[PDB]
């Protein structure tokens, strides 16, 4: 919860903004998220 | 020996010689060649006796567990093909037994005939199988009627087992009448048969 | 690791099969296909858009016949369909000759189910991951999910495969059990094209249909399929706007 | 028994005469002996009645199964093929039945005629088949026409068929005459063709 | 490790066997069903209540009619209850095929454990991970419990499934012999909604039961229902008070 | 840790198979039964206080007929039981089929032995995780203990299941070959009360018999139970006492 | 992965199954073949080019006949390669035996398919560890692909094995359905040519077709080659340009 | 790696298979054997060297006669190859048999390549781990390398066994498709005693031979030998001067 936090954080300062939105949470959750397990493979050829 | 079979606006009717004779020999008084199937299907059965009631039985077992696995009332046409594929397949164990399925189902009226070697045939309206089914045939359709009711019927299947008895010297004074009207399955039994032909004075 | 998805005959501590439910998620990667159960008939629709235009852009089939009045369609691996189908239509036709009657969907259900799960018990043997739906009319409409396993499920409306998901939602609004035939068409077209997100063309569906009256089968033919897309694509566009 | 047969340039035609009888015994009122394979297929047996019912019960259900396989509705070459190899397996179970497989295909019309020991062999003008059938070829093959519709074959596979019935007395009455125009597989029912065989007598 | 459980030709240490073990909780991990005794006949209750409105009201069933005077319930996967229940009514009309006479109630639960017996001693092939209660009216009602080892336990009231805890502390105090027909098939209701937390609705639960004057199976429509649920809801209200 | 409990196609090099010696341990996780070999009959008695008060008084009911003379109790898995119990009556009415001979106890435990041999032997299955307690008069009354592997040892009191330890020093001490039915039967009653930790009633125990003279089979009934009972329970309270 | 690998009995968490995944890898291991459908006929490239100059250039070769009008080419194993395609010649043939009637090109794909997929099932067999190329005419041309799963994929210009990926890339930008029998010839000659990276000499290479005209299977002969990799030669020069 | 060659029914990740690889490398541990073609004959010759004065001359035997004009000659487990000839042997005269024809070596090779592919499949059989190069005169001459893999391959000259590397850089030197019948026989003794590194005598080499003027298989004695082996001889020493 501390590294979404933060993590929300960096998008607000990017926008220049101080205060974090909803927006940038969500964004957060998906960020630190992708970075730590991945999602792209596979539809056959043979598993369609 | 012989069976008969008519469609009743109401009902169905079908017939069995519940004494059946051979030669000099009878096997038994109260033998049953009237098989009830399910609640509202009969099987009745000409040729022989035994081969009669040991396919009959496993017939009976299929009814129930048909309407186990479907959900629903089987239909006339299920078992009256079943009969002649288990006829065809035990062909090293042959049943040489001449059948007569009907009754009443969601499809409704309809008497089929399968004979000793296999095969579903449908009749109809009218159906005679065995000896006196020659004579038969045209005993029934004297008095046959679509809108003949469930009473008429039962005295006009009388008529053709009247018939073949006395050209005969050896088949039975017992007779079945089965009635399928679709609120009652009654068996007439050989006392209530008896008087019907007793009109018929022998 | 486990060792518990090593093989089937090991359950997990946790009461499962572990490794059936690795089956399970061999349907959900496959594409995707939809059975829109109404009471003037079923619908079915199901995957072509599937590979680009080196294949064949009329590639067969996710929309197999069983008989002419039953139909199936299918997601996960199609090699696993291809043997399944096969035993069905023949399960099918097995019916018919010792019984002369149209099997009905549901006993169908349980055959095929009790099929499946030879493969599931045995140990020697890896099950089908391989989902069925099978949408017919035997008499009413009727609509199963065969699961990999062999369960059977009874559904209002279902999909399988990669778009499960999101008609799991839009149905969960917008179906209704007393829908037209026309009605539910369309709308299980409108779900389609969520589910792929992207418009329809008749040539990325290929569309089957068992009616109540005529109690047959027949696929719906790509031109005779468009005026339906037609006026689904208006709604897909709308809600792929959002 | 007797069976029929002549192709024609917009269809097949082909007739059978129900009841079997083997010189005044009858088994039942009626007995199908014209079997319905698939719209635009037929099956027509002279033979048991028994032994072709089994078998065409078979060849309705695996030719489903190859309609569904192919995508492409079987032959009329297939089905003759289909059932000389199925005779054979089952020449363990004695069954001797007399075929004629015919309709239309992409390659024409066409009829092929089978024995129980096996075969299949192309007619493609006059096939007639049955202990009738010496006497019905006088007529069939006369009065052929291979610019016959499937309109004057039945007027013709009528009088050849009673011409049969009236040189034997093994077979009974019951014709039937099935007709495939193309569009359909219309069947006459006994009664209209009884009326075509009043104006070939009084 | 510990476990020794990768196979069922493997004892654990415990003298158990975790497989077995495993399989006994996949029963809870399925569905409920309430089985109750009383003198006049034996009720048996089943939870036809899964999924939402995704699933059809109408899932099957889940409380098959095995016999004609022999009904049963399952628990446990959906999957393994297809087969095990196909067999077991293969096995009642084969009794009478044989015999001519009525199965016993005790004797069939016997014959359905005998199947999975076998599964338990070789290692080809996993025990189901299944459990079916039998409730019938030989001629004096009894009502037994089949268990994923083949094991039996012959009970008087009992749960299986989710409610395997709930209802035997509920009847620990509730149960008694002397309940009549109508207040024992309450009570059966009333410890579901203890199951699942909720008033029941006769729309998704199915009820058979066999009673001794019949002595044949018979089923309850949600019509027929609607009074008992009505009279069952009162005392799932007083429960959910606490 | 090792391979050698890991298969049950190894042994150790301890020389022992630890597979059959956690079969063995599958036996003391049943409830305890007991038997006592008097010179005037022979007597099973087994635990009938399993369950709870939702599980019937009758409710396994370890001592089941296999013939005509000979009744067999059981303790371990209930389900490999059923099958070896089954066995026994099939093998025994084999005995009475090719020969007409009344089932030989010591060759009906013989032929129990080597059919569990069959199922240690082989390593795709596992052998039953059951003792039996193989008793009758064929003769002079005898009683044997079979064992999970499937070995013959003749016993004149024994034990076996969760009580079984307590038992057999019991009988070390108390235990005689100048010993009259009543005595036997009264003291066997004895033995049960200090496994159970707690006295008897007749509702908590069967006990079959075979006598000698009458050479048959036959259940005590609880009025017949109880004067035996009450006896018994005058040492258990003494040596449940300090 | 990992451990779910090791049999093809496993299924993994992807959904996958690896040991599937591995067969596919065969295929790339051998060399590409190339087939393309054209609207006159469908066209068969193998390569049959040598990797010594002591080999004969006619058994690394992978055209195979299987019926008078249908033809095959293989990439993965040799080995498997022959048993799958003698294996095609019977299934073609039993079809003629029992019908009269050469087997449709869509049928015996449909048949070897499900021979295929009996050894991706079993845990006592591994796959065919091929693809193939089935190219034929029945009626009108048609041409599919086997995946080693025993899966089926329409096809209408296509390619299996190393050279796959380029022939893929090729025929996206390149193959339009305008073309005639003699411009899909030579485009699939460049196809051949890209691959390798090199020069064509008809000595390497061996074309089959099957024309809809002469609806027959003809093989062109080494003097009927020249010219269409004469051609072809004008076009490969222009990629090794690039 | 592991776990990739613990089993035959394990592909590996790369699409290699190292089982069937490690069968390849059990041909190269083994003796030698080459052969040569040539348009009047195929000629093979296989090293008869021994380890010890105390093994028989001959030791039995390096070139077997299969048909009447086909033989094989040996490199890799000895074991095998009894076997493995056997049943090469049965399969000529078989079509000898069935055909009353000769077999032609494409055929032979065909059976015994599909043979060994069968136990390459399964997991149960590990399959022949030898490679023969099978000989004979059809129509034409014709050399095949039977692979342990079970692939086939038709050469001009061959090598196997562990010289294989040697002779295949030798004859792509100075084989040429105009070696006469005599100079070939020879150019293939001067490849043998390449691989050994030593001279030959008679008395470590075996030649036969298949003429197409005799049409027949015939077997080289060592008298006979004699002048073709000092000729080669000459050649062999200036190849160890270099």
């Amino acid at each position: 919860i501390k590294a979404i936090c933060t993590e929300a954080g960096m998008f607000a300062i990017r926008e220049e903004r101080a205060k974090v939105t909803m927006l940038d949470f969500t964004k957060a959750i998906e960020k630190v998220l992708k970075k730590t397990t991945p999602i792209p493979d596979l539809k056959g050829v043979m598993f369609v | 020996t012989t069976t008969v079979g008519l469609v009743c606006k109401d009902g169905v009717v079908m017939a069995t010689e519940k004494r059946a004779t051979m030669g000099n020999f009878i096997a038994s008084k109260a033998a049953k060649k009237i098989y009830q199937i399910a609640d509202r299907m009969a099987m009745t059965t000409a040729g022989s006796v035994g081969d009669a009631q040991f396919l009959a039985r496993i017939i009976k077992i299929e009814a129930n567990l048909y309407e186990i696995r479907r959900e629903r009332k089987p239909t006339v046409r299920a078992i009256a093909t079943l009969t002649s594929n288990l006829l065809n397949s035990y062909r090293y164990f042959p049943y040489l037994v001449q059948l007569l399925i009907g009754g009443i189902d969601s499809e409704g009226k309809s008497i089929y005939s399968i004979d000793p070697i296999g095969g579903a045939i449908e009749e109809k309206d009218i159906v005679a199988t065995g000896s006196g089914s020659l004579t038969a045939y045209g005993v029934l359709e004297d008095r046959f009627t679509p809108e003949i009711g469930v009473d008429e019927a039962v005295e006009l299947a009388v008529r053709a087992i009247y018939s073949a008895m006395k050209r005969d010297s050896a088949s039975g004074d017992g007779i079945d009448v089965v009635k399928i009207t679709e609120d009652e399955f009654y068996q007439y039994s050989p006392e209530e048969v008896e008087q019907i032909l007793a009109k018929f004075r022998k | 690791q486990m060792g518990y998805d090593r093989a089937i005959t090991v359950f997990s501590p946790d009461g499962r099969l572990f490794q059936v439910e690795y089956a399970r998620e061999a349907v959900k990667r496959g594409a995707t296909a939809i059975g829109i159960k109404c009471k003037e008939g079923v619908i079915l629709i199901a995957d072509k858009r599937v590979g680009s235009k080196l294949l064949e852009a009329d590639t067969i089939e996710k929309i197999y016949k069983i008989d002419e009045h039953i139909c199936a369609a299918t997601s996960g691996l199609v090699a696993d369909a291809r043997v399944l189908i096969d035993r069905a239509r023949i399960e099918a036709q097995i019916n018919r000759l010792t019984y002369d009657e149209p099997i009905t969907v549901k006993e169908l259900a349980k055959k095929i189910c009790d099929f499946k799960q030879q493969y599931t018990q045995y140990g020697g043997v890896r099950p089908f991951g391989v989902s069925l739906l099978i949408a017919g009319v035997d008499e009413v409409p009727k609509l199963y999910e065969t699961d990999p396993s062999g369960a059977l499920l009874e559904y209002k409306a279902t999909a399988i495969g990669m778009g499960r998901n999101a008609v799991t939602e839009f149905f969960e609004k917008e179906y209704r059990d007393d829908l037209s035939f026309d009605d539910a068409m369309v709308l299980g077209l409108v779900a389609m094209g969520l589910s792929i997100e992207s418009e329809l063309v008749p040539e990325n569906i290929e569309v089957g249909y068992v009616k109540v009256d005529d109690r047959t089968f027949k696929e719906v033919s790509p031109e005779e399929l468009k005026p339906y897309v037609e006026r689904a694509n208006e709604r897909i566009r709308e809600l792929l706007k959002k």
